[PDB]
């Protein structure tokens, strides 16, 4: 199965250094190249760089030229992205995408890794249960006061995807983010089926599995 | 450094319509062009490469064409799952630059919200704070007014809203509102209402709960 | 020698870059073995003992009709050497002529990069002429034993089809199957009967002439070798071809190892961009004076499939460097229906029933073109 997995994303100080990785799996690493592309929140895409792990053959953009240094480990099927002198303008989701030597297109993109350059600090989220008559009941989880983005939420270890509505993270006046994740389920399944929030806040290394249940009232 | 001006920046069409998105290069880029699709929050997927050649697995209703500077992406029969932002790309000289994007939204018939309301959890209450949450589920259009009421009182400046992107399956919006009070403030009030006003309802729907009851 | 041989149609199997093999029964009782079709040699040899890379082998002591010549043979290669012990034994081709022949057979007792890990063939069938048969000409090649002892017309044609990925084809022994090709067969004279040697008079990329001397293509010779996968070119010619190809393919990002045939290049299955590759044409000396015909192959030919993961299509440059002249390998023969008219000392080519093509270009055998170089494009004698 073709899949890329970025890493290293998190809070970075202005003028700081960060190193992102790109785990390749399920496809013939050698034979393709690896592009690095980024995207600010609400903005478009901007090609960052490229590399040919057989053998670089590295290419950059003027923006990152001299600061970003692309690396590749063919032994580990992994492409790296060394980033230095990080400014605020660098804040964006960093995708790594498989790239056929020609045409120079990216056919499979990873879900990316969010990087945030800020003077602020990192704070983990506070996961609260959103619990409550008809055939369907709504269960959820309030992920409160975390920073920085993003937050990953799945239910029942991913086994449950019907009815799930993870909302875009709202920025609070306190400088911290907060989002909701809800899921409608058969009211009968209450007390016969367990439901858990699979909260994950990588920048904070904070992972939480919060079970949601109707109050004892 | 070649430039890619897409047009328009956004659009809204009905299921079945013929939607066309145009892309203009600031220079003759031959046929070295691509088109991507990107759902909000998810990664971009390749749709068309080399101007008119569909990528493996890309539906037949997606069509590309063009040469030089005028390239166009066409979706003959628009579908709900086609909601996304589309980008064109150039790479003839191996210095890729994308377009500014084009969000394609879906039009459908009126759908009213399913309104839930959640009390503060004992866990948050443990920390001397109380977050009341209202949930509007699967509605269209996106326009919805959510007002908070504490014993018939008009709240303001103490609540936030979050709306989901258009559903890929039925093209409806879900909304989440949050009222944040202290543990003390939340303890001297009894009724917490969440009046909801939507084009889908013939009249404002109010979902409330009497604190310390049940 | 000219009709319909439905019992030989589709009697060839193989894997991309591993050659085509045919099923032959050897010995008494008949040991069934898969033997690679090699027109680039003249010796008939088979593995004689268990190998890690082979499913079966030729058990001499299992054959009551086998006879040892108590003499050995040894064959240096390019590439893949082998050596063994000579002898004779009854040979037959199940999916071919209903005839039996007592031919020479070399039991292979040792080899290097000769056999191929899981290629489903254990032997080799040298169809070339005795002059290049080891140890020397005295050893009668299988096909020579065939025509000398049976009423099989001195002729055999091949239809390699392609498309490790499995492939199929046809080997017509004695005749010309007229459902395996369309149009006509353009014959080029067999310059000499040792290898199936011919004369390439002109080379082109996307129509553009390579602008090299005539006898640069045939130095020290040009052969038609089914036993070789790649299209081998002499140093100079290879150096120029790859240059011209680069210039007309928009391929500036490919690794250099690719052009050396060491590093692969992959796209998502069915997403391979053939149109970004040029077509290669090779003009061969015609039968009548001053005339020549050309064969046109596509990237689908000189880019052969190659761990290799289900969802991906990967290829290696099927054009490599040579030091012993030009070698028109399996990649050149696939899109076509090559005929080895041994009787009339000529090799015909034609668009086969399994011709390779797409919704834009296609393999073609076109003539007649004019060439005032002709027979003076050769280099040695």
């Amino acid at each position: 199965e073709v899949q890329l997995v970025e890493s290293g994303g998190g809070l970075v100080q202005p003028g700081g250094s960060l190193r992102l990785s790109c785990a390749a799996s399920g496809f013939t690493f050698l034979g393709y190249g690896i592009h690095w592309v980024r995207q600010a929140p609400g903005k478009g895409l901007e090609w960052v760089g490229w590399i040919s792990p057989a053998g670089g053959s590295t290419d950059y953009a003027d923006s990152v030229k001299g600061r970003f240094t692309i690396s590749a480990d063919t032994s580990k099927n992994t492409a790296y992205l060394q980033m230095n002198s990080l400014r605020a303008e660098d804040t964006a989701v960093y995708y790594c995408a498989r790239g056929p030597f020609s045409p120079w297109v990216m056919d499979y993109w990873g879900q990316g890794t969010l990087v945030t350059v800020s003077s602020a600090s990192t704070k983990g989220p506070s996961v609260f249960p959103l619990a409550p008559s008809g055939g369907t009941a709504a269960l959820g989880c309030l992920v409160k006061d975390y920073f920085p983005e993003p937050v990953t939420v799945s239910w029942n270890s991913g086994a449950l995807t019907s009815g799930v509505h993870t909302f875009p993270a709202v920025l609070q006046s306190s400088g911290l983010y907060s989002l909701s994740s809800v899921v409608t389920v058969p009211s009968s399944s209450l007390g016969t089926q367990t439901y858990i929030c699979n909260v994950n806040h990588k920048p904070s290394n904070t992972k939480v599995d919060k079970k949601v249940e109707p109050k004892s009232c | 450094d070649i430039q890619m001006t897409q047009s328009p920046s956004s659009l809204s069409a009905s299921v079945g319509d013929r939607v066309t998105i145009t892309c203009r290069a600031s220079q003759d880029v031959s046929t070295a062009v691509a088109w991507y699709q990107q759902k909000p929050g998810k990664a971009p997927k390749l749709l068309i490469y080399s101007a008119s050649f569909l990528y493996s697995g890309v539906p037949s209703r997606f069509s590309g064409s063009g040469s030089g500077t005028d390239f166009t992406l066409t979706i003959s029969s628009l579908q709900p799952e086609d909601f996304a932002t589309y980008y064109c790309q150039q790479f003839p000289t191996y210095l890729p630059t994308f377009g500014q994007g084009t969000k394609v939204e879906i039009k459908r018939t009126v759908a009213a919200p399913s309104v839930f309301i959640f009390p503060p959890s004992d866990e948050q209450l443990k920390s001397g704070t109380a977050s009341v949450v209202c949930l509007l589920n699967n509605f269209y259009p996106r326009e919805a007014k959510v007002q908070w009421k504490v014993d018939n009182a008009l709240q303001s400046g103490n609540s936030q809203e979050s709306v989901t992107e258009q559903d890929s399956k039925d093209s409806t919006y879900s909304l989440s509102s949050t009222l944040t009070l202290s543990k003390a403030d939340y303890e001297k009030h009894k009724v917490y209402a969440c009046e909801v006003t939507h084009q889908g309802l013939s009249s404002p729907v109010t979902k409330s709960f009497n604190r310390g009851e049940c | 020698s000219r009709g319909s041989f439905v019992e030989m149609v589709d009697n060839l199997r193989g894997k991309s870059g591993q050659g085509y093999y045919v099923e032959m029964t050897v010995g008494s009782p008949p040991q069934t073995l898969n033997i690679l079709v090699d027109t680039g040699s003249s010796n008939f040899a088979v593995g004689a003992a268990p190998h890690p890379f082979l499913h079966r082998y030729y058990q001499r002591q299992l054959s009551s009709t086998y006879r040892d010549l108590r003499k050995g043979v040894y064959v240096p290669y390019t590439q893949g050497k082998w050596e063994g012990e000579l002898g004779t034994d009854l040979v037959s081709i199940p999916h071919g002529p209903n005839v039996t022949v007592r031919a020479n057979i070399a039991a292979i007792t040792e080899s290097d990069k000769f056999f191929i890990n899981g290629s489903n063939w254990e032997g080799i069938l040298g169809l070339a002429y005795a002059e290049i048969a080891r140890p020397d000409d005295s050893l009668e090649p299988f096909f020579d034993s065939l025509v000398k002892q049976t009423h099989v017309p001195n002729l055999f044609s091949l239809q390699l089809c392609g498309a490790l990925a499995s492939v199929g084809g046809s080997m017509i022994i004695g005749g010309i199957d007229h459902s395996l090709y369309t149009g006509s067969l353009w014959y080029t004279p067999i310059r000499r009967e040792w290898y199936y040697e011919v004369i390439i008079v002109r080379v082109e990329i996307n129509g553009q002439d390579l602008k090299m001397d005539c006898k640069e293509y045939n130095y020290d010779k040009s052969i038609v070798d089914s036993g070789t996968t790649n299209l081998r070119l002499p140093k100079k010619v290879f150096e120029a071809a790859v240059k011209s190809i680069k210039a007309a393919s928009s391929t500036e990002k490919f690794p250099d190892g690719f052009w050396l045939g060491e590093q692969l290049v992959c796209w998502q299955a069915g997403t391979t961009p053939w149109n970004i590759f040029p077509v290669i044409s090779l003009y061969l000396m015609g039968e009548v004076t001053n005339q020549s015909f050309r064969i046109t192959i596509l990237p689908q030919q000189y880019l052969r499939p190659v761990v290799a993961t289900s969802q991906d299509d990967c290829y290696k440059f099927a054009i490599s460097q040579s030091s012993t002249g030009t070698v028109m390998g399996a990649v050149i023969m696939e899109g076509f229906y090559v005929v080895f008219d041994r009787a009339r000392k000529r090799i015909g080519f034609a668009v086969s029933a399994c011709h390779v093509h797409d919704e834009f270009r296609t393999a073609a055998v076109e003539g007649p073109f004019v060439t005032l170089d002709m027979e003076d494009c050769g280099y040695n004698i």
